[PDB]
RNA sequence: GGAACAAUUGGAGGGCAAGUCUGGUGCCAGCAGCCGCGGUAAUUCCAGCUCCAAUAGCGUAUAUU
């Protein structure tokens, strides 16, 4: 019928499978807030320069 | 052929009958009797 | 000098035998520099030396090697026959068949150096 | 020091084409050592023997010299190119093109 | 069962064929009731797929079944004489 | 299902595993080789191990 | 810093630098406290030795 | 048996056979000839029917020459071995002789017909080859390694 | 010149979705899965996944020994 009708076969862009790439993902890393890093006891403090 | 196996499909489906009989026929047209004889086996083998 | 001299009661004809079997299984090298090299990378299953050698101080020099590796030397008395057991159309002095790890001629070898080990 | 970490990495030296026997303590120091030269192989005099444009002070003045310092740089790159893969500019890529 | 080391039988009831997991063996389940005996007993077919093959009423030749159901004791193997397995790899038709 | 020029043709399928398992047979003991090199000696070109003990107490 | 007791005192109390708090510190304050990159006051004679070098 | 699979392998890896089934063929004839070997042993020396015996068998063995000449006894006939056999066997002859690259190309080269034993074409790689024919093994005279014709591809490209 | 001049039979395993089904102190787990949004002249996919055995013969049932 296509053929004849001369009516091409719906294709849709947004259905046909596609080659993803996946960047690795790596993460922020901990953000811990002022007041905590003050109020914690001197065992686990965090020590930064 | 298309139609010989067309027809032993629609035998088996709708319902394989009491009995069938193969005739391989146009054996004249055969020159070389070994392979006519070959032939014959493969076919044989192909509708058991 | 040449005191591992071979004697003539058919061990001389047993290696003039098992050096043309060599010389067809391709597992010989021939010649004075061919042996010297050989026996250097040490791959000889034995060295066998001509005696009637105009002077005898190349077969006097290759049992000084074949004494380092210790391989099994010995004194044949016809260096044109050496050249006719081998196939040559030249007179060679010095042949050295090697060692493989999968034949017959090598049993063929490990007698004709237990024998040549009874020798010397 | 630095003689002895590329000794340590001798495996990464050879670029696959040959590969040793992975002797890793992590300290990678002995406590005795002496650094040497080969002298003379009167056997071999024709090849087996740096020229003098070729006789370097130092080992990794050796390596330096020999080929496939592309190649180093080549692979190096491409982890470069792999561990900057989703790290951070990817990131301020994504937000941007949010952005606008 | 009897000296035998086949039975044929006949088709009773798909029993599981309301199944909710696909290769559960209830699901793979079927009464058939063996012939020369007139016996009901239930056999497994390998493979749901070929119990889609199978239907009632069809002559079954099955043997035993040695290696989350233990007891079912038979396999079916041939169904109105045509090999499972080879409608399973579709090499032949079924007789109906 | 699906097979392989190897398991079509059965005699260089015994071909390949053959190799298969001489190359892992180096991965387990040492194989003769042959000899010295003609270029001549160059070292023990993979390593050596003075921790390394491979006698066989008796 | 729930479970905290309000009166601990370890060593490092006399020998670091505590964290403070926003009043203290003011604002490069974050609650983490400093460790020290390396470097120290240096004396007069070894500057001396140095600049002498340079 | 773990020991019984690596050395059947190794044993077709060495000699480049097509199957267990050959090999069980080669080993269920040195069985039948080591159990004669030892049922000689289980006669007595100077009984005459293990002397005619023992030396017809060890003529036979050394003449199609599985058996090295230099030692003539039964316990060395009994020491036999199938790396022996598979020696003599025709294509590894073929191999160690250097007329093909391979074990696998002198086993082609039996299957389509392109050395022969003394006068004879023989397709069989597998054919038991004697100490008197070891030496006249080379190629036909209709192979294009020995002359005649150019051959196929030869004649496909010359076309 | 492999997409062929078209090797087979068993066994074990791994990888999966805008799918399905079931269980529960949230994301977990289980079985499973040709079924997926579209699409059949469209797709070109693990692109022919991996490994063990036998191999032009082998499997399974029961009796067994």
């Amino acid at each position: 019928i296509r053929r004849a009708e001369n009516i091409p076969t719906p294709q849709n862009p947004n259905s046909t499978y596609r080659k993803i790439e996946r960047p690795e993902r790596h993460f922020n890393p901990l953000r811990v807030p002022k007041n905590l890093a003050a109020e914690l006891p001197f065992k686990s403090q965090i020590v930064q320069t | 052929e298309m139609e010989t196996m067309e027809f032993l499909n629609i035998l088996a489906n709708t319902g394989m009958p009491g009995n069938v009989f193969g005739i391989l026929t146009h054996l004249d047209l055969f020159k070389k009797p070994s392979a006519l004889k070959d032939a014959k086996k493969r076919l044989k083998h192909r509708l058991w | 000098a040449a005191w591992p001299k071979a004697e003539d009661p058919a061990l001389v004809q047993e290696l003039l035998d098992c050096v043309q079997q060599a010389s067809h299984y391709r597992q010989l090298k021939k010649g004075a520099n061919e042996t010297t090299k050989s026996v250097n990378r040490g791959t000889s299953e034995l060295v066998i030396l001509a005696a009637d050698t105009q002077p005898l101080s190349i077969v006097l020099h290759i049992p000084l090697i074949c004494e380092e590796k210790n391989v099994p030397y010995v004194y044949v008395p016809s260096k044109v026959a050496l050249g006719r057991a081998c196939g040559v159309s030249r007179a060679v002095i010095a042949v050295s068949l090697t060692s493989n790890e999968a034949s017959d001629l090598n049993s063929k070898i490990r007698a004709l150096r237990d024998k040549v080990e009874r020798l010397a | 020091k630095r003689d002895l970490q590329l000794l340590r990495m001798r495996d990464v030296v050879a670029m696959g084409k040959q590969f040793f026997k992975k002797d890793n303590r992590k300290d990678f120091v002995p406590e005795y050592c002496q650094v040497g030269t080969i002298i003379a192989g009167a056997t071999d005099g024709v090849s087996g023997r740096l020229t003098r444009k070729e006789r370097k002070r130092t080992i990794v003045e050796e390596v330096l010299s020999s080929d496939s310092v592309s190649k180093y740089k080549r692979k190096y790159h491409e982890i470069q190119e792999h561990k900057k893969s989703g790290r951070k500019g990817y990131y301020k890529k994504l937000m941007a093109a949010r952005k606008r | 069962f009897g000296g035998s080391s086949h039975a044929k039988g006949i088709v009773l009831e798909k029993v599981g064929v309301e199944a909710k997991q696909p290769n559960s063996a209830i699901r793979k389940c079927v009464r058939v009731q063996l012939i020369k005996n007139g016996k009901k007993v239930t056999a497994f077919v390998p493979n749901d797929g070929c119990l889609n093959f199978v239907d009632e009423n069809d002559e079954v030749l099955l043997a035993g079944f040695g290696r989350d159901i233990p007891g079912v004791r038979f396999k079916v193997v041939k169904v109105s004489g045509v090999g499972l397995l080879a409608l399973w790899k579709e090499k032949k038709e079924k007789p109906r | 299902p699906n097979r392989k020029k190897e398991q079509r043709n059965p005699r260089v399928k015994k071909r390949k595993k053959y190799e298969e398992k001489q190359k892992k047979l180096r991965s387990v003991k040492a194989v003769y080789k042959g000899g010295e090199g003609p270029g001549g000696y160059q070292g023990e070109l993979s390593g050596i191990k003075t921790n390394l003990v491979k006698s066989v107490k008796l | 810093a729930a479970e905290r007791n309000e009166d601990e005192f370890y060593f490092g109390m006399m020998s670091r630098k505590g964290p403070g708090s926003a009043l203290t510190r003011g604002k490069g304050f974050t609650g983490t406290v400093d460790g020290d990159r390396g470097n120290k006051a240096l004396s007069v004679e070894t500057v001396r030795l140095l600049k002498t070098q340079d | 048996e773990a020991a019984r699979l690596d050395s059947e392998l190794k044993l077709v890896g060495e000699y480049g056979l097509r199957n267990k089934r050959e090999v069980w063929r080669v080993l269920l004839t040195l069985s039948k000839i080591r159990r004669a070997a030892r049922i000689l042993l289980t006669l007595d020396e100077k009984d005459p029917k293990r002397l005619f015996e023992g030396n017809a068998l060890i003529r036979r063995l050394v003449r199609i020459g599985v058996l090295d000449e230099s030692r003539m006894k039964l316990d060395y006939v009994l020491a036999l071995k199938a790396e022996d056999f598979l020696e003599r066997r025709l294509q590894t002859l073929v191999y160690k002789l250097g007329l093909a690259k391979s074990i696998h190309h002198a086993r082609v080269l039996i299957r389509q017909r392109h050395i022969r034993v003394g006068k004879q074409i023989v397709n069989v790689p597998s054919f038991m080859v004697r100490l008197d024919s070891q030496k006249h093994i080379d190629f036909a005279l209709t192979s294009p390694f020995g002359g005649g014709r150019p051959g196929r591809v030869r004649r496909k490209k010359a076309k």
